[PDB]
């Protein structure tokens, strides 16, 4: 399977 | 000199480099196990259990139900009739995982259940993926 | 020719390497909300808040309250006297930030809180630094 | 003074 | 006629040997008889043998053994250190026996590990699981 | 809610350590082996042994009357009787620190007469036995 | 209430 | 080698 | 003929020999080199040498003479005494200088006494009177 | 007015009192112990003849015992054993000279006294004698 | 302020 | 006996 790395942020940031 | 002083000489920080992977894959590990899971997302009939807490944590759509006091306490949430149950176990896997599995022939579908799920950098690494391709 | 085919040409993984702190992150903001924290931890004078599936994740302690069939719906758990409260707080921001502070003048309370919640990689790091002073 | 630790930071749940 | 002795090659085992000796060393520090170290633990002074000490913890054992530090007759422990937590285990000790009650139990257990009392601590660990 | 104590019921517990006794004693002989704290020297005919005096005072009542004594306690040579063998003292000297007596034929006779000097009537009861 | 351990107790010196 | 376990007191009793 | 020097027994005289031998042990003693005794005042700890404490002090004169009190290392004062006094009172002994302020001097005086440091107690019985 | 204040030291600055004598005072009680052999730490042999000191009165005056006496290995010495060629009176000598500032010479051990103080590296001494 | 006191400062050990 | 005054410093200075 082809592996691909994804470096940036993943998700939404949950505000403070 | 008849004396010592045995005393603790560093205020430090110890930093753990891979605790957040060990506590997600923890929470995976739960989740497999069935242990502290409270909510039954059905797609299209398909049951999945999880952990409220890490589906807000990925999602803008189930961290806006969640964040209704109200809706605080459902159980069971059935998605759109329109979305795939594969696309949805995928990424249910990616949150507890890291990993998004895709096959030749599934990134649509991949995709649209990630916009619906309003999980908008997993989009975008989607749409740059497709264009590895076309 | 007259037609061409536009296909999406690919079985691959994406992996997301900053995912983990990504979410950890996320749920220590959950934490600081009083989002679906639902164990109050007594710790003699003070309480905390926290989600009882991080606390399972990270202590051997809480992971055998709460997978006890009886004790799995607590809502409050009042810990031994013996424990100290500022202790107890290094190691719950430790759980949610993967970050352990220590002060001169609390390594041994923050070593021994660790011993009772039964996080034994915590007291090797501590034993590791002590022994370096 | 800040320490970077790498190895295993909990107890790992069996499957 | 030869009347030898023996042959066999032997030996005799006194199996509580080593347990009489400690009760011994018990008594001498208990009379305060060659003692030649105080510890000191957030102002509170126990008197001890260091040959006793550094056989039990690996604290102990690497300060008597630096070869500049070969005078000393007084350690004062670190202020954090728990009076009562290192007397259950200087009693421990002199008389194998480990006291734990209700309220000491994190203390003698913390203590161990600055003692670098590895086996007690594990021992430790053990019991507060049950 | 719920009360998590270690001993609930203000409990009295005591953890034996059935090997502690001989795990201290094999870490004093090897104390002893190194010339780690060795606090007097015993001469038995031209010959030395070094030990500690706690082990000696624990072992025989020879030891233990001189060091009860102030002004005998901070000797650190003593010089044996001329009559005692040493190669019997060493084999004594050996089993106070490992709890085993070694007797070949040719020092049995030697161990026995040391044990008595040294007051160590447990043991010479056990030589006489023995035979 | 009483408790037997019989593991070695203390770190060994050695040789 | 001829071994032999001895179970009785092995050294005399320092008193309290 | 005969070269023999000088004869009478002549005797050179080093009139400030004495005071460069106590800076000497003052250098020692806080190079911490020789000291082998620990006084304990409420808690407070003083590393000294017994000769020097010997040779100001009566009461650590009887202490460090009696034939059972030979490894003595560590000596606790009685709770009253105060740490401050004490400390004025070590200084002098390794100095010939007695500090005073406002806030210590009966204090010093009081230490001085119990020490048995009676010439000390007079000369501040005058200081006192001024 | 009708009341008053009472301050021992009210210039709430800093007294200090100097004894004169104090040092001298102390090196004969340090003499005194010595001759009665009360805390006495070292035997210095001297062509098998013994003397009594403290080995911080032997390190306060003389470079040789200051060198062995910081040496940690033979700072536990308690027996020291001169060299041969050392003399027996030059030496006691010297050692009175240590515990009461006062250093004897008669004629016949003056040379005597003169090499035994640049052996124990006592070069003040040494000087003084130059002169005599 | 300094000042200088003459008298034996301790007691005279015995011969 | 013939006493001579000697002022000058009488031994080493141990340093600090």
């Amino acid at each position: 399977i082809t592996t691909i790395k994804e470096m940036g942020r993943s998700i939404h940031e949950i505000p403070r | 000199g008849p004396s010592s002083d045995l005393y603790l000489r560093p205020d430090s920080q110890i930093q753990f480099t891979r605790h957040a992977s060990d506590v997600l894959l923890n929470l995976n590990r739960l989740r497999s196990r069935d242990i502290l899971t409270d909510v039954v997302i059905v797609v299209s009939r398909e049951q999945f259990r999880a952990h409220k807490t890490v589906l807000m944590a990925c999602s803008g759509l189930f961290y806006s139900i969640f964040t209704d006091q109200l809706k605080r306490n459902l159980s069971v949430i059935n998605l759109d009739p329109e979305i795939n149950p594969e696309g949805f176990n995928i990424l249910l896997d990616f949150m507890y995982t890291s990993r998004l599995n895709l096959r030749e022939g599934n990134i649509m579908a991949v995709m649209a259940t990630a916009m619906y799920l309003q999980m908008e950098h997993v989009v975008d690494t989607c749409r740059k993926f497709i264009k590895a391709s076309e």
